[PDB]
RNA sequence: AGGGGAUCGAAGAUGAUCAGAUACCGUCGUAGUCUUAACCAUAAACUAUGCCGACUAGGGAUCGGGUGGUGUUUUUUUAAUGACCCACUCGGCACCUUACGAGAAAUCAAAGUCUUUGGGUUCUGGGGGGAGUAUGGUCGCAAGGCUGAAACUUAAAGGAAUUG
RNA sequence: GCGGUAAUUCCAGCUCCAAUAGCGUAUAUUAAAGUUGUUGCAGUUAAAAAGCUCGUAGUUGAACUUUGGGCCCGGUUGGCCGGUCGGAUUUCCAACGGGGCCUUUCCUUCUGGCUAACCUUGAGUCCUUGUGGCUCUUGGCGAACCAGGACUUUUACUUUGAAAAAAUUAGAGUGUUCAAAGCAGGCGUAUUGCUCGAAUAUAUUAGCAUGGAAUAAUAGAAUAGGACG
RNA sequence: GGAUAGUGGCCUACCAUGGUUUCAACGGGUAACGGGGAAUAAGGGUUCGAUUCCGGAGAGGGAGCCUGAGAAACGGCUACCA
C-alpha cells in the first residue's frame, strides 16, 4: 500500500499469539490503569504512555494485561481530548509546513507536500466524522488550525 | 411541518361537518375526528392529541391510502407539509449482464402529525392527486434522526 | 474409458509420472524409466525383478529428477536418511 | 485485467464507452451521421435517373493505358452532377447528349471501381430501354 | 489491496500444481475458501487441507496430487436463473461428462450437480477441472 | 523443492526468516530484568529503548536507544524474561 | 517588467569554399544564456511499457536499516568505540544465467500464471492519406495550448526477422 | 490483375462448367467480425498509457458472529426378484433429494377459535414365539391459519406460483393425392348417426404471491439517553 | 374559491420559495408513431418494425363550436391562412 508514496515497506509489530499471560507478569489491573491515567494526567499520548510503559516497565500490551485499549481508558476516566491522536498530528505537521510556506514561498517542494498532508487531513476527517466522533460539520481549513492546535 | 398559529389562514380552518354545539358547554373545545389506514398503519398519537387540520392528512384528513405502497430516503423537507424522497434501485442490462445504480425522487405530502428531517427513511402510502405532483403520503417514519445527539460536545 | 455395456474401449492407457502423477505422453522424448533391481542375501542381485519408476520430462527439465527418486525410493524402502520430509 | 471494469454494477460505464467506441466504427458513424442522406449524389437511394450533359473520354490510371468512355450527368430528384462510365464495348455510341440515362453505383461504396478516377456510378438503361438489350440486339433506343 | 481472498486461493493452488509441487501454503484463510476447498476434495482433486491458525485470518495447507488441470473464480459471482447454469458448464468445462461448475445458493456452496438435484441456484463462484 | 514440509519447518531455516513470514508470525524481541549495583533493585527493560529508561530510585540512566537494540550503560547486568 | 550581461551565441554582416552555398568551416555580434516579479504548459516530458494486490526460478554483486560472531584490524592495559570480514533479513538502483511459460518476432521475471479465455480499477486505439487540417468553445499579452470533424481520395501503409 | 502480333481474362465460334422457371445487377443490412471484444479484442517496437502527483463523482474493497453430533417422517428413480393376467406393489438394498426434531437454540406476541399430530391409554388384538397394525373416548403438543388487540431495522440475490389477447415462433395430432398451408377430420346401419379434437411450451425486465438463509450490503449498547420485569 | 362529469396550479386570489441535475437534468438531432413483432441460426448478439392484431394521432394548416349518451367530428358547421 502506501498512500502518498509508492514505497512499499513493511515495518510493523509482529503481535503475539499469547491473547493473555505475560505468565512471568505479576502486579494488577489497578497497577497499570494507575500508570496510564497518572500519565495521562501528566498530558501524554497513548502512543508517548504505551511505549514508555513497554519500556521501562514491563507491560507488553496495555490491552491484554488489561482487556481494553488505552484511549478507551483515557476517554473512561474523562481523559479524551478534543480530536484524535493521528489526526491532530497531521493538523500539527500541516501547521509548521504552513509557517515554513509563509517564511519562502519560493519552496514549492513544500506546497506539495502540505497540499499530500492537508488531503491526508481532510479524507481522515471525512472517516472520523462518518463514525459520530467528530460533529458531522466538521472541517479543517489553516487559518483556524493554526488556533486549534494551540 | 406546519407548527404554531393554527388558525394562520385567511379562511377558517376547521375540520368539515364537525359540528360542536356553543351551549352546550364542552371541556374540550373543539371535537375532533379520526380513522385509520389499515394494512398495519397506527394512527400516531400526535394525530388524535394534535390541533392541526391538514384536509390532506391520512390520519385526519379527506384522503384515503390505497394502491402502492413505497419507501424511501428523505432528501429534500424544505417546502411546507410536504418532501421529496430518493429512491434508489439498480437496473438490470441483459448485454453486459449486469446492474447500474439509478433513482427516482418522488413528492409526498407529509402531515404535521409527523416530525420528519432529511434523512429519516419513510413509508408512503399511494392516494388520490393531492397537487401538481404529489401521488403519496407520508404514512410512517422508520428511521428517527440518524443517531444526531451522538454527535454531542466535549466532557 | 469403457462403453455402454463394459467393455473397454479405445486404445492405449499411458503410463505416469510417479513424482507428480501427470501423464506420460508419446512425444516426451525426455521422460524417463529407471530401474532399480531386487538384489538378495549376499552381493548379488535377481536378474529379471524390478522395482521400476517412471520420471516425466518436466521434472527432468526442471532438475527435481534426482531428489523425487530419493524421495521415492526410500519410503519405498531401499534407502536410508539421505532425503527428510522437512526443510 | 486491462482496463474495462469488471464489477457488477459497472453496466452503465460499460455500455456508455460501448457507444463512445461505436463511434470508430466508419459505418456506425456514417450511418449515424445521416452522410447517406448529406452527401452523396444519390439521395441514399439505390439508383438514381439524370440527364447527360457532355461525353467525356477519361484516360485510365497507371499502368493502364487507354481511354474509358463517360458522360456528365445532372440528376433530376436533386440536381447534383455526377459522371458515370458507360459499359461494354461501344454503348457511348448508344447515348448522344441531353438524354436521359439510368445510373446504379459501382459497387464499392462509393470508391472509384478500376482504373477509372473518380467514377463511382455506371450507365444501366438510356431512353427508357435497357443498355444490355441494346448492346445485344434485342431492343431500340426509342424515338428521341 | 487484497481483492479476492478465493481467487488469491485458487491462482495459489493452480501455480503450484503447474510448477510440479504437492503442497501449497495458501492465505489468509475463510469460509468461502473452506467450503471451495472442501467441493474440490469431495471429488478428489486435492488431498487434504489444513487450516494452520495464525491469531489473525488464518492460514492453509493444501496436500494436492495431480488430478487438477484447472481450478478458478469467476470474478463477478454472476446471478445464474437455473436455466442459466447450463450455459456456464458449458462455457468453461472441458467436457459434459465430468468437471464442476461450483456457485453459493440460499442451499449453501455447491457444486452445478448437487445444486441441479437440490433444485436451487443462486450466485456463481468458481469453477474445478 | 517439488516436495517439502510447509507445516513443519526446521528450527534452523525458521529462525532465518523475517518476523512476519514465519509460519505463525511473532516477535523477536525480549524483556530482561536489569540492574547496576548503585541501588539494590532490579527494574525490567524492553530490549529496543525508544525511551532513554533510568532506574527505581538513582537518576542514573540505563540505556540509551539506536537503530534498533537498547545500548545497555556499560555498569550494569540483565536476565532474559 | 527590473537588474545582470564574463561566456558561448537563433538574427544579421562578413572571409572562404561551391556550378550555385542563403549552409556546413572562420570572424564580428543583436536577442538569448544569469537573476527577480509575473506569464507560458509543451519535449524521443522514454523504460517509447498505468496503478494497488497475489503467485510462479536460480546466481553473484552493490545502496540503506537491523541482527547474529569467545571474525580480522585499530593498543593503552584489556576493552568502549571506528573501518573492514562473514552469515542472515527487510526495502532499494542494477546486472548475470536460465526458461517451466509468453511473443509475430526482436525479446520478456513480466511483456508469465490467456480459447484450461473473469483479482480490483483509470486511460487510449479500430486500414492508409485527407489532418491534428476545417468549424465552434475555452485558455494566453503573443507565439500558441486544450477540446476536435467531415467531403474526397486510396490497396495498401506498417511491424519483426531472412537472404541478397 | 489482363491487352502494346503466337491474349488460358477483350470481340466472337466451338466445347465446357454452375445454378435452373428463373438468373444478373445496384443500394442497404446480417453472418463471416475475437475488425466494438459482457461472453471475447488490442495498446515495448505494428493503430493506442495522459509529462507528473493530488483528488471529487463513479467502480471496487481483508478476516471473524450456529458450526458439529443424535433421532424421526414420508417421498423418486433404480436395482434383484414378480405376485401377475406389456405393468403392478411390499420388503432385501444401496444412490439422491424434502420435511420435522433434541442438543443453552423466538417461532412477533398475547386473548380463544381448530385442534393434525403423541410423552398419551382405554379395553385388547386380526395375527409370523411381537413394538410388525390402526379402528378406538375421559387427565395430557400448538402454530396448520383462522380475528382481534398490541409491534415489527431495511435490502440485493435465487425458487416456485399467480396474473397474464390473438396471430407470430417452438411443437403434438389429422395423409390438403405431395407440399407451403388449413384445423380439420375420422367412422357406420352411407333411408332419417357415430364420434376424436381444435393440444403443450416460451412469454425474461418491473409489480404481486410463496419457499430459501449461503453470498453481499444495511441498522444496533460507549457521555449508556441501552436490554428485558 | 371558481371552473369540470369529477381528482389536480386546471384557472384565480393571497402567501411562501421552492421543483430537476454527471445515477446526465435542461437543450439539440432523428430520413422516430409505440407494442405484438421481423431479418440473421454455436452462444452472447446485431439489425429492423410506415405495413393484415392492439393502443395513439390526423383528416390541406390552425383555432372555435353546434348537436348529442358519446365529437373539440371535418364523407358536421363557423372564422382566419394557404
Ligand atoms: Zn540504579
Amino acid at each position: 500500500g502506501r498512500m502518498h508514496s509508492a514505497g512499499k515497506g513493511i515495518s510493523s509489530s509482529a503481535i503475539p499469539y499469547s491473547r493473555n499471560a505475560p505468565a512471568w507478569f505479576k502486579l494488577s489491573s489497578e497497577s497499570v490503569i494507575e500508570q496510564i491515567v497518572k500519565y495521562a494526567r501528566k498530558g501524554l499520548t497513548p502512543s508517548q504512555i504505551g511505549v514508555l510503559l513497554r519500556d521501562a516497565h514491563g507491560v507488553t500490551q496495555a490491552r491484554v494485561i488489561t482487556g481494553n485499549k488505552i484511549m478507551r481508558i483515557l476517554k473512561s476516566n474523562g481523559l479524551a481530548p478534543e480530536i484524535p491522536e493521528d489526526l491532530y498530528y497531521l493538523i500539527k505537521k500541516a501547521v509548521s509546513v504552513r509557517k515554513h510556506l509563509e517564511r519562502n514561498r519560493k519552496d514549492k517542494d513544500a506546497k506539495f507536500r502540505l497540499i499530500l498532508i492537508e488531503s491526508r487531513i481532510h479524507r481522515l476527517a471525512r472517516y472520523y466524522r462518518t463514525v459520530a466522533v467528530l460533529p458531522p460539520n466538521w472541517k479543517y481549513e489553516s487559518a483556524t488550525a493554526s488556533a486549534l492546535v494551540n | 411541518s406546519t407548527e404554531l398559529t393554527v388558525q394562520s389562514e385567511r379562511a377558517f380552518q376547521k375540520q368539515p361537518h364537525i359540528f360542536n354545539n356553543p351551549k352546550v358547554k364542552t371541556s374540550k373545545r373543539t371535537k375532533r375526528w379520526y380513522k385509520n389506514a389499515g394494512l398495519g398503519f397506527k394512527t400516531p398519537k400526535t394525530a388524535i392529541e394534535g390541533s392541526y387540520i391538514d384536509k390532506k392528512c391520512p390520519f385526519t384528513g379527506l384522503v384515503s391510502i390505497r394502491g402502492k405502497i413505497l419507501t424511501g430516503t428523505v432528501v429534500s423537507t424544505k417546502m411546507h407539509r410536504t418532501i421529496v424522497i430518493r429512491r434508489a434501485y439498480l437496473h438490470y442490462i441483459p448485454k453486459y449482464n449486469r446492474y447500474e445504480k439509478r433513482h427516482k425522487n418522488v413528492p409526498v405530502h407529509v402531515s404535521p402529525a409527523f416530525r420528519v428531517q432529511v434523512g429519516d427513511i419513510v413509508t408512503v402510502g399511494q392516494c388520490r392527486p393531492i397537487s401538481k405532483t404529489v401521488r403519496f403520503n407520508v404514512v410512517k417514519v422508520s428511521a428517527a434522526a440518524g443517531k444526531a445527539n451522538k454527535q454531542f460536545a466535549k466532557f | 474409458m469403457e462403453n455402454d455395456k463394459g467393455q473397454l474401449v479405445e486404445l492405449y492407457v499411458p503410463r505416469k509420472c510417479s513424482a507428480t502423477n501427470r501423464i506420460i505422453k508419446a512425444d516426451d522424448h525426455a521422460s524417463v524409466q529407471i530401474n532399480v533391481a531386487k538384489v538378495d542375501e549376499e552381493g548379488r542381485a535377481i536378474p529379471g525383478e524390478y522395482v521400476t519408476y517412471a520420471l516425466s520430462g518436466y521434472v527432468r527439465s526442471r532438475g527435481e529428477s534426482d531428489d523425487s527418486l530419493n524421495r521415492l525410493a526410500q519410503n519405498d524402502g531401499l534407502l536410508k536418511n539421505v532425503w527428510s520430509y522437512s526443510r | 485485467g486491462k482496463g474495462k471494469p469488471r464489477g457488477l454494477n459497472s453496466a452503465r460505464k460499460l455500455r456508455v464507452h460501448r457507444r463512445n467506441n461505436r463511434w470508430a466504427e466508419n459505418n456506425y458513424k456514417k450511418r449515424l451521421l445521416g452522410t447517406a442522406f448529406k452527401s452523396s449524389p444519390f439521395g441514399g437511394s439505390s439508383h438514381a435517373k439524370g440527364i447527360v450533359l457532355e461525353k467525356l473520354g477519361i484516360e485510365s490510371k497507371q499502368p493502364n493505358s487507354a481511354i474509358r468512355k463517360c458522360v456528365r450527368v445532372q440528376l433530376i430528384k436533386n440536381g447534383k452532377k455526377v459522371t458515370a462510365f458507360v459499359p461494354n464495348d461501344g454503348c457511348l455510341n448508344f447515348v448522344d447528349e441531353n438524354d436521359e440515362v439510368l445510373l446504379a453505383g459501382f459497387g464499392r461504396k462509393g470508391k472509384a471501381k478500376g482504373d477509372i478516377p473518380g467514377v463511382r456510378f455506371k450507365v444501366v438503361k438510356v431512353s427508357g430501354v435497357s443498355l444490355l438489350a441494346l448492346w445485344k440486339e434485342k431492343k431500340e433506343k426509342p424515338r428521341s | 489491496t487484497r481483492s479476492s481472498v478465493l481467487a488469491d486461493a485458487l491462482n495459489a493452488i493452480n501455480n503450484a500444481e503447474k510448477t510440479g509441487k504437492r503442497q501449497v501454503l495458501i492465505r489468509p484463510s475463510s469460509k468461502v475458501i473452506i467450503k471451495f476447498l472442501q467441493v474440490m476434495q469431495k471429488h478428489g482433486y486435492i488431498g487434504e487441507f489444513e487450516y494452520i491458525d495464525d491469531h489473525r485470518s488464518g492460514k492453509i495447507v493444501v496436500q494436492l496430487n495431480g488430478r487438477l488441470n484447472k481450478c478458478g473464480v469467476i470474478s463477478p459471482r454472476f446471478n445464474v436463473k437455473i436455466g442459466d447454469i447450463e450455459k456456464w458448464t458449458a462455457n468453461l468445462l472441458p467436457a459434459r461428462q465430468f468437471g464442476y461448475v461450483i456457485l453459493t445458493t440460499s442451499a449453501g456452496i455447491m457444486d452445478h450437480e448437487e445444486a441441479r438435484r437440490k433444485h436451487v441456484s443462486g450466485k456463481i463462484l468458481g469453477f474445478v477441472y | 523443492v517439488l516436495v517439502q514440509d510447509l507445516l513443519h519447518p526446521t528450527a534452523a531455516s525458521e529462525a532465518r526468516k523475517h518476523k512476519l513470514k514465519t509460519l505463525v508470525q511473532g516477535p523477536r524481541s525480549y524483556f530482561l530484568d536489569v540492574k547496576c549495583p548503585g541501588c539494590l533493585n532490579i527494574t525490567t527493560v524492553f530490549s529496543h529503548a525508544q525511551t532513554a529508561v533510568t532506574c527505581e530510585s538513582c537518576s542514573t540512566i540505563l540505556c540509551t536507544p539506536t537503530g534498533g537494540k537498547a545500548k545497555l550503560s556499560e555498569g550494569t547486568s540483565f536476565r532474559r524474561k
